[PDB]
RNA sequence: CCCGCUACGGCGUGAGCGUCAAGGUCUGUUGAGUGCAAUCGUAGGACGUCAUUAGUGGCGAACCCGAUACCGAUUACUGCUGCUGUUCCAGC
RNA sequence: GUGGAACAGUGGUAAUUCCUACGAUUAAGAAACCUGUUUACAGAAGGAUCCCCACCUAUGGGCGGGUUAUCAGAUAUUAUCAGGUGGGAAAUU
């Protein structure tokens, strides 16, 4: 049984309304995820830190797992969880965590800044850290900021779905992922599929070979994909329930 | 009850009795 | 020490890239919609020429040098789109990662490759493939009877 | 137990409640497998729970095999049924009844049917949901060999 | 009163033994699925029509669960038969201080209803 | 890519499955180059490439055509006479044992001359030619005699003139060369008994002779080593007064009951050696015993051969009134085990008279079951020599295809006591077994009789009441070991034994395989699983200790496991002690019993026990452990043969109430025998340590028994296991093997009864040899 | 060969038995059992040897991989052990 | 004659160092692979206590009919899992 926790929602801003093609494309790519054979699906949604958070309770999540995906949950034989990655660069218009953690399940972040990495490791009780594997590396990865954050409990995430986008982006992808592997001490590595189309989904045998040749051993990879993934799912679930 | 029988396969058989014994 | 080679079973899956037409949600129906058919110009030499070009443009020259020592397609038929690639036991990682990065054929695009079964012998892989296809026939027959 | 499904359709049942599931077996499952309209059968329904007296239920089965009219030419079928861990007690009330019948130089013609409910429960973990399956035994007994019911899916005994 | 039990008669030929599983109460479900699958794989070599699944008592319910799995999910034709089982039990009849197992053993019969379940190929 | 229909899809995939199956079958057909590889692995013969006769007759023609497609010495003037002496000795021995007469004792001893043997064999034929009297004339053509020793032990048997100096040190089985060509045997006692078959038969004997239901076969053990004595009361012709007394002296009051007198079933139990010199009685645990009675008075007792010599010595000590009968070379049993053992056994024998025992045995032989039958099944009859058949044939009547327990109820009431006990009286007496050899024929003679039936008249030889050797045959059930044993005279066993496995679903057993069978049925074994008795402790401890010590000192440094430096074994590591509990090898019960008496002395000294800091003041554990190490260092110089250290408790708990001076080890410690099955991951091995769960973290082991898991969905045991102290040891496992009939690990352990009554729960943790993990399981009591 | 129908040899069931034949099969396969020939990868701890600039790093080799099992003999290499022979160096 | 160093010949003996954890499936045998969890039973086979109605007797109680709660060794879990993997020559026609 596997956990895929990095499927993006085709919307970036709350003012933009999701068209009928994007919902059908998301149903296509999640059926493609179930086609190769998966168990857990945690779809992701992207917000900016400069964006003004709404003061609502039942409107914080424009995902609606119950009314749309509640039929596919019964028909297909899977389940969905909602999660947010935080595109944080500067400490301004923010510092609110007591409300966004109760609505959603898993709280992630996207630091692209040097001080952003420090404020993510310091005062963000989040689950996973995501780096931009598409664009360039921000400054330099060190053991000092990583080892203090992995030992706290926050895991580092590698997006193997961003590699099947372009040709030139693959080089920067490998340069980012091998840097994450040499800085992570091969422990806190959770991998996820960032696919927007059904043409970019792969199975466990190819992805395990990918992460094995990029520099993570076969014990740590499979042990991570089972144990650490299903542990951070229960971490989010107990932050919800308790 | 293990497969590696030291006393049985050498000292106690009739084929390896001519060999020096395992107590010796 | 003999020739300890490993065989890899792969299957070509076509995702239903159609946003304008609606979709049905079922198990064996989506198995029908993904396991449709292979196109016309698909043979052994075409898949070998495509995978050598992907091996060149993705992994390079010396990686292709290590891979192409015992890189052959032993069995393939276009009616079921399942193939068996012989390789070394050390470069099996490289062959599976090359099978993963297969983006498109030069004639038909919009397809993914699924590496399913890896073993050091072809006789157990054929036995597992017959049982997997038997399970596929079970799912098809269960959705067809009801 | 989160929910009870029969034939992949959502149903409102409770496994700990015996009466509701026995009435669901009586009203829905048996008309879905046998039709009493297009023939001349007299079907007497009976369900068995694990709290039933064996002797009293066999004595109740002693009156249902001779209940309908003999002059109308109606063949008399007893449909006994149970589900899950009660079925074993059913089997006793089955076979002792056979022990009460074969000594008089007569025969029971028997048809068996096995289907299931699919219940949903929470597993060892909250994210892991278990699908358990509850078996159903339906037995149609009669003194006639050939019955015009749609009994092709059954098992002749 | 101390009483001990014995298993039941199994009258089997050369071909009936390799195609019959006897389901215990401590038998796991997935293990029973694996063994009936192995029997369906080997029944072509044994050359017979069905694989028999026999249970008595506490196993009967989960034995029926076997017939609830292969009939629907694998499209196998099953036959359900209800049989009687005679079991001999050694009981002690009171008639010094002796060890508990070494007393007067008297045989008593006891009938248990059970389920045979045949699975076709 | 284009969507297709459902029927076309399932037809294409089914055609692909059929094409792959046909391609695999064609590759399997093209892969074989000969039909010699078509044979199963059991029947493969290396000689079959040379000669054609090993191959089955259907396959020999293809073997002949593939073999055709693929394609008296110098001897001096002395060694020629040295070779002709042996040939003349063999010819004169054949003529002497064939014509009329028996064996001289001078030829039997074979320690004086061979020329005197030639002169004696020349003289006996001339004396038979010149005169009828003064001849020890036999009763048959084959060289069979009566090796029965009345009131004394049986000597070395005569056997054959050729293989006589090969029988100089150890004796042989009647199937000795037969077992030698097909099995690995060992020379341990005065016989040479089998150890294991040559082909690998661990899982094979486990599935066919085991407790598993899928046991479509039969397994035969040559159990001629088990020695029996026959005792009869000479004092009175009436009821046996001294028999019940001598049974109550040899055994406990457990095997001398009225039920065993009435129902006359054989009982196997525990015998203990008594010794009464003058007003004092000393009892030591001796071993296993099999007791059987004939209606009131005569008794056969059979058990282990060294224990047989000791019991025969004790019985010859007090031999005042009753006459003893030693039977080492005139009576032996073989053991059948499985589901179709009764069918093959009824296939091997035929009837000579219509009697009740034949009907009862043929009704038993059809049910294909063991435990549904009652406790008593002891059948006996008169049968034909099985050399009349010499072919695998089974005989079965119509019987209307019905098997019920109502026929089994007729087995408990209608028992033919008279004829069965008459066959018992025939086998016990030396005159009737001598009369049985009155018509024994040679293989040439039975071949000539088969040729006479082929000329006159079917594959049989008919029975004649005047000139056919009607044998006595006894087949009895043995209860706890779940196996049917059949007993017969010594020279009669081989015509029965040769026809057994020619039934094509019958294999032979080694004593290693017999130990596997006793391990599978939760039973016990005397050389290995009996450490409490004297001989078992001495044999097991000394031989396995010397063997493992030679094996450990033989290995070079840095390749074997190092017993000296193992870190993190117990919590609060004690000073001057860095090793494992007791001896690393074969189970030192001395360490366990001294540690148990030390903890008992600490509990008698104070309500609690301290952990750590001519005999020094005992206040904690390490003062006891240094005394253990000092006693081991003293007993490495001089061997211990004074007393035992660990008896059983199951005979002591019921009546003696298990009740237990500057003493540390004088009063021994009693144990009960348990069988513990693993609930956690792992398997046990030999010489395993059994601990107890402490007063703390009991709920942790209860939660691990209920369930502990990582969130992936599977079981988790990569956690900080709490380490108990050194003195929490409560037992030893002698035999540790992954139990294939349970799917887990079985360890035959022996735990203290006081420690058994300490914990209210039956949870027991196990630790292997040189491995620092602790594995939980649950035990059941072995009432053997 | 026993049961029922029919009666010139016949027919239907026993998941019955005996004989004969068939390149239809033999994972009926072994505390490893493949047969276009599996016998794995990684992490941590324990032990041994060798070299260090601060205390760690490297190594656990070589021969060879069966094809039903067993035993004996020969041949390829490492380490230990006893004996023999040779060379070099002294205690008086 | 002795002790140390080196070499050579023969005889005997051993070889994954050992342990621990992990390596996708309701499509229930995909870490490369094999075997195992089948002599079917909770002294629940006329099971035990208990509810209502009618009958007979009275100091206790029993029978008949109907719905039918509780109980079956750690008040629990029916749907998991374990073990092992090339050797002294398997080699040599």
């Amino acid at each position: 049984m596997l956990v895929d926790l990095n499927v993006p929602w085709p919307q970036n801003s709350y003012a933009d309304k999701v068209t009928s093609q994007a919902v059908n494309n998301l149903i296509k790519t999640l059926s493609t995820l179930h086609m190769l054979g998966y168990t857990h699906i945690a779809i992701n949604f992207t917000v900016n830190h400069s964006e003004k958070f709404p003061n609502d309770v039942k409107l914080l999540n424009p995902i609606d797992i119950k009314r749309r995906f509640g039929e596919l949950m019964d028909r297909t034989g899977l389940k969905l969880y909602s999660r947010i990655t935080l595109i944080i660069d500067d400490p301004s218009k923010g510092q609110s965590l007591s409300k966004i953690s109760q609505a959603f399940d898993i709280v992630a972040a996207l630091p692209i800044s040097e001080k952003g990495l420090t404020l993510s490791t310091t005062n963000l009780d989040i689950d996973l850290l995501t780096f931009q594997y598409g664009s360039r590396l921000p400054t330099f990865l060190k053991h000092k900021s990583i080892c203090s954050c992995v030992n706290r409990g926050v895991k580092l995430e590698i997006v193997y779905g961003y590699a099947l986008r372009d040709v030139q982006a693959r080089r920067q992808f490998v340069s980012n992922v091998r840097s994450v592997i040499r800085s992570s001490r091969s422990r806190g590595i959770v991998i996820g599929s960032g696919a927007m189309s059904p043409l970019e989904c792969r199975n466990i045998l190819g992805v395990t070979s990918l992460i094995k040749n990029l520099g993570l051993p076969s014990d740590r990879c499979s042990k991570a994909m089972g144990d650490l993934a299903s542990l951070v799912l229960l971490n989010g679930r107990l932050r919800n329930k308790s | 009850m293990d497969r590696t029988q030291t006393f049985i396969k050498d000292c106690l058989f009739t084929k390896c009795l001519e060999d020096p014994e395992k107590p010796f | 020490v003999r020739l300890k080679s490993r065989y890899i079973l792969f299957e070509i899956i076509f995702p239903p890239t159609d946003t304008n037409v609606e979709e049905s949600v079922s198990k064996a129906d989506i198995l029908l919609s993904h396991h449709r058919a292979s196109p016309a110009d698909v043979s052994i030499k075409s898949i070998l020429q495509e995978i050598r070009r992907s091996l060149s443009l993705n992994l390079g020259d010396y990686g292709s040098a290590k891979c192409n020592s015992l890189l052959q397609l032993k069995y393939f038929s276009n009616k079921t789109s399942t193939g068996i690639i012989r390789c070394h036991r050390e470069d099996c990682d490289l062959v599976i990662m090359a099978l993963m990065l297969m983006s498109k054929i030069g004639d038909v695009d919009g397809l993914i490759v699924n590496p399913v079964k890896v073993s050091g012998t072809i006789k157990k892989i054929e036995q597992f493939a017959m049982r997997r296809n038997s399970k596929i026939l079970n799912i098809i027959k269960c959705s067809q009877s009801s | 137990i989160n929910g009870v499904y029969y034939n992949e359709i959502s149903r409102d049942l409770d496994i700990s409640s015996s009466t509701q599931c026995l009435r669901f077996l009586k009203e829905t499952v048996i008309p879905s497998l046998a039709n009493n309209g297009n023939n001349s059968t007299s079907i007497q329904y009976h369900g068995i729970s694990k709290n039933d007296n064996i002797k009293k239920s066999v004595n109740k089965l002693d009156k249902q095999i001779n209940m309908a009219d003999r002059s109308l030419g109606l063949q008399q079928v007893v449909c006994i049924f149970s589900y899950g861990p009660h079925i074993q007690k059913m089997l006793s009330i089955l076979e002792i009844f056979k022990k009460g019948y074969i000594k008089n130089n007569k025969k029971i013609y028997q048809w068996n049917k096995l289907t299931s409910f699919d219940i949903k429960r929470e597993g060892r973990n909250e994210l892991q949901e278990e699908r358990l399956k509850v078996p159903i035994l339906v037995t149609l007994v009669s003194d006639s060999e050939i019955i015009d019911l749609n009994l092709h899916s059954f098992t002749k005994q | 009163k101390r009483v001990t039990k014995h298993p039941s008669l199994k009258t089997l030929t050369h071909k009936q033994i390799h195609t019959t599983i006897f389901v215990k109460s401590t038998t796991p479900y997935v293990s029973a699925l694996k063994r009936i699958n192995k029997f369906l794989d080997s029944v072509h070599k044994q050359g017979s029509s069905y694989v028999a699944v026999l249970g008595m008592g506490k196993a009967v319910e989960k034995t029926l669960a076997l017939g609830c799995h292969f009939q629907d999910q694998k499209n196998k034709k099953i036959e359900v038969y209800t049989k009687t089982i005679e079991v001999l039990d050694e009981v002690i009849t009171e008639g010094s201080d002796v060890e508990d197992d070494d007393k007067e053993t008297q045989l008593k019969k006891r009938a248990v209803s059970g389920v045979e379940l045949r699975i076709y190929v | 890519g284009s969507k297709l229909n459902v029927d076309q899809f399932i037809s294409s995939r089914q055609f692909e499955v059929k094409q792959l199956q046909l391609a695999m079958h064609n590759s399997k057909a093209a892969s074989s180059t000969r039909i010699f590889q078509a044979l199963p692995r059991k029947l493969r013969r290396r000689t079959a490439s040379h000669n054609v006769r090993r191959i089955p007759k259907r396959m020999r023609n293809r073997a002949l055509r593939e073999m055709r497609k693929s394609d008296a010495h110098g001897l001096n003037a002395k060694q020629l006479y040295k070779a002709r002496m042996s040939i003349k000795l063999l010819r004169l021995a054949s003529k002497s044992t064939s014509m009329k007469l028996s064996m001289p004792p001078e030829v039997t001893s074979s320690n004086c001359h061979v020329r005197q043997k030639i002169k004696t064999l020349k003289r006996m034929i001339k004396e038979s030619s010149t005169a009828n009297p003064n001849i020890k004339l036999l009763n048959n053509r084959m060289g069979s005699y009566d090796c029965t020793g009345v009131n004394e032990l049986a000597p070395i048997p005569k056997g054959r003139v050729k293989y006589t100096k090969r029988q100089k040190h150890f004796a042989w089985l009647p199937t000795h060369i037969w077992n030698a060509k097909r099995s690995h045997m060992m020379k341990r006692w005065g016989y040479q008994m089998v150890w294991a078959p040559t082909q690998k038969c661990f899982k094979l004997t486990h599935r066919l002779g085991g407790d598993t239901c899928s046991s479509d076969g039969a397994l035969c053990m040559d159990s001629s080593y088990i020695g029996t004595i026959i005792v009869k009361d000479k004092s009175n012709d009436s009821e046996g007064d001294f028999l019940k007394s001598i049974i109550g002296k040899l055994t406990a009051e457990r095997a001398n009951l009225r039920k065993y007198r009435e129902g006359q079933v054989l009982f196997q139990g525990l015998i203990y050696s008594f010794n009464e010199e003058n007003g004092e009685d000393s009892t030591k645990p001796l071993g296993p015993c099999d007791v059987f009675w004939v209606q009131k008075d005569t008794a056969i007792i059979r058990l282990h051969p060294s224990i047989y010599t000791q019991v025969f010595n004790i019985l010859l000590q007090h031999k005042e009134k009753l006459t003893v009968q030693d039977c080492r070379y005139s009576l032996a049993s073989v053991t059948l085990k499985g589901a179709k053992a009764l069918e093959s056994l009824a296939s091997c024998l035929r009837s000579t008279e219509y009697s009740k025992s034949f009907e009862q045995f043929k009704m038993v032989s059809m049910i294909t079951d063991h435990n549904a039958l009652p406790q008593r099944c002891t059948f006996a009859f008169e049968a034909i020599d099985p050399r009349h058949l010499a072919a695998p044939k089974k005989l079965n009547d119509s019987q209307r295809k019905t098997v019920n327990s109502d026929d089994i109820l007729s087995l408990h009431e209608n028992y033919p006591q008279d004829e069965i006990n008459a066959v018992f009286n025939e086998l016990c007496d030396p005159e009737s077994r001598t009369q049985s050899y009155n018509n024994q024929n040679t293989l040439k003679e039975i071949s000539a009789r088969r040729y006479k039936l082929l000329t006159a008249t079917k594959t049989t030889v008919p029975f004649k009441e005047s000139d056919d050797p009607s044998i006595p045959l006894v087949i009895i059930r043995r209860l706890k070991t779940r196996d049917w044993i059949v007993v017969l005279p010594w020279f009669w066993l081989l015509p029965l034994w040769h026809l057994l496995n020619r039934i094509p679903r019958m294999y032979h057993i080694g004593l290693r395989q017999f130990q596997q069978i006793q391990y599978e049925n939760k039973q016990l074994y005397f050389p290995d699983d009996y450490p409490f008795t004297q001989l078992g402790y001495i044999e097991n401890s000394f031989y396995k200790k010397e063997a493992s010590k030679t094996k450990w000192d033989r290995k070079p440094m840095g390749k074997r496991i190092n017993f000296e430096k193992i870190k993190d074994i117990h919590n609060t590591k004690l000073p001057a002690y860095s090793g494992e509990i007791g001896d690393f090898f074969s189970s030192d019960w001395r360490f366990l019993q001294i540690l148990r008496n030390g903890i008992d002395y600490l509990q008698r000294n104070d309500k609690t026990l301290e952990l750590m800091d001519g005999v020094r003041d005992i206040n904690c554990v390490n003062d006891v452990l240094e005394f253990c190490k000092d006693y081991e260092a003293k007993t490495k110089a001089m061997s211990l043969s004074i007393e035992e250290n660990i008896p059983v408790a199951l005979c002591k708990n019921r009546k003696c109430q298990f009740r237990t001076s500057f003493s540390l080890t004088f009063f021994p410690r009693c144990i009960i025998a348990v069988s513990c099955t693993l609930l956690e991951r792992g398997h046990p091995k030999d010489n395993a340590r059994i601990y107890q769960v402490p007063e703390k973290d009991l709920e942790h082991w209860l939660q691990l028994a209920k369930g502990v898991y990582r969130p992936n969905g599977r079981k988790d045991h990569d956690l900080k296991i709490p380490l108990p102290e050194v003195h929490d040891l409560i037992g030893f496992i002698t035999s540790g093997t992954y139990h294939l009939n349970c799917g887990n690990g079985m360890g035959i352990g022996f735990i203290d009864h006081h420690a058994a009554i300490r914990q209210p729960t039956r949870y027991v943790l196990i630790r292997n040899v040189g491995t620092n993990t602790y594995r939980l399981g649950e035990w059941s009591k072995i009432s053997v």
